């Protein structure tokens, strides 16, 4: 039995030397017998591998004491409905030297921002992983013919993340010391979060006295809504997955049963806001 | 398409580790939560009559040690994540790391927990003859 998560990626037919393989499954077949592995001097280590590793599969369900827990009941969420913001990814695949997994493209939110970032992923080599831009396409289809444009519209994302906590700032001071960040089938969205999410304790604010909500890898510090200038990562942010609660069939057919103000534009934004108007709805009505 | 590298029993630790600030501390937190170590790291067939050094080129357990891939024993590789060393790599990928038995359970905690000593190549605690 094997999961998704950190599958490899690379078209090389080949596995790892034992020394470089990060696990027990990745080793070349050549070095295993009876269960273990066995060193073979002179089939030496491979010095300028590119392996693409898959961050399709997280699971969040970890318990330990003083963390916090991402995914948060519906009875929760109702408490901070002045937090919700509804999140989408719209991703592309990866090509050329890697098959297998979605990278984020589109990112989109119920405030009705959409961010265009580079296509990167996770590259393992022979001495670390190199987070970098990767080969990628939109994803086979004509219901995706609007993302190929932006496959060269795309922003670094040390730049993308900076502009998610400035808006999430801009949007969230005023409501809430927190955000939920409202889902359908979350897969490739907390995919997405490890690209701008970080997790710990909780924390407060190095500029005052209320919770953090960010972190910055700069300065090594914590700040919540109102002082995260220049900040670059949301910090023990909480979600939860409204399609997980009875809906029987996709987002636009069981928004559509609550609401008409919202006609479907196909873009990352418009699946976030229905995300959050669905919510509402069941939730309050 | 792809071959997975990873199997279900290390999912939870794997992404609690993936997502945090300081991984170290999230991993030893996690330990002492009662989660389980992470498994599926790779174990070598040896004679078992090596030198005993921590950090070799080649497996060099003794008969009271367990050689292991070096990869396969550092969080930052097993996770996909940053190395914390200022030059970003790693000391532990490309080597083998020899592991006592007592603690061949947790390979991975292990080593993010001991020391090499730099005058004999022995862990400290753990086959280190100096003071
Ligand atoms: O030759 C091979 N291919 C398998 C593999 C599994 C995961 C990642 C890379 C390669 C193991 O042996
Ligand atoms: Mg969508
Ligand atoms: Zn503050
Ligand atoms: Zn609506
Ligand atoms: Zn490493
Ligand atoms: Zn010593």
């Amino acid at each position: 039995n094997v999961t998704g998560l950190f599958k490899d990626c690379s078209k090389v037919i080949t596995g790892l030397h034992p020394t470089q393989a990060p696990t027990h499954l990745s080793v070349d077949t050549k070095f295993k017998t009876e269960g273990l592995c066995v060193d073979i001097p002179g089939i030496p280590k491979d010095m300028t591998y590119r392996r693409l590793i898959s961050m399709m599969g997280f699971k969040m369900n970890y318990q330990v004491n003083g963390y916090p827990n991402m995914f948060i009941t519906r009875e929760e969420a109702i408490r901070h409905v002045r937090a919700w913001i509804g999140f989408d990814v719209e991703g592309c695949h990866a090509t050329r030297e890697a098959v297998g997994t979605n990278l984020p493209l589109q990112l989109g939110f119920s405030t009705g921002v959409n961010l265009v970032a580079v296509p990167t992923g996770y590259v393992d080599t022979p001495n670390n992983t190199d987070f970098s831009r990767v080969s990628a396409k939109p994803p086979p289809g004509d219901q995706f013919k609007h993302l190929i444009p932006l496959m060269y519209k795309g922003l670094p994302w040390n730049v993308v993340r900076i502009k998610i906590v400035q808006m999430l700032s801009d949007t969230l001071k005023n409501l809430s010391d927190r955000v939920v960040f409202v889902l359908w089938a979350h897969g490739f969205e907390l995919t997405s979060m490890k690209y701008f999410v970080k997790i710990g304790p909780e924390r407060t604010c190095c500029l005052c006295d209320r919770r953090a909500t960010c972190f910055s890898t700069a300065s090594d510090t914590y700040a919540c809504w109102h002082h995260s200038i220049g900040f670059d990562y949301v910090y023990n942010p909480f979600m939860i997955d409204v399609q997980q609660w009875g809906f029987t069939g996709n987002l636009q057919s069981n928004h559509d049963l609550y609401c008409q103000v919202h006609g479907n534009a196909h873009v990352a934004s418009c699946d976030a806001i229905m995300t959050r108007c669905l919510a509402v709805h069941e939730c309050f009505v | 398409a792809g071959n997975a590298t990873e199997v279900p029993a290390n999912s939870t630790v794997l992404s609690f580790c993936a997502f945090a600030v300081d991984a170290a501390k999230a991993y030893k937190d996690y330990l002492a939560s009662g989660g389980q170590p992470i498994t599926n790291c790779v174990k070598m067939l040896c004679t078992h009559t090596g030198t005993g050094q921590a950090i070799t080129v080649t497996p060099e357990a003794n008969m009271d040690q367990e050689s292991f891939g070096g990869a396969s024993c550092c969080l930052y590789c097993r996770c996909h994540i940053d190395h914390p060393n200022p030059k970003g790599f790693c000391d532990l990928k490309g080597k083998y790391v020899q592991i006592p038995t007592t603690c061949a359970n947790d390979p991975v905690g292990f080593t993010l927990k001991n020391t090499v000593c730099t005058v004999c190549g022995m862990w400290k605690g753990y086959g280190c003859s100096c003071d």
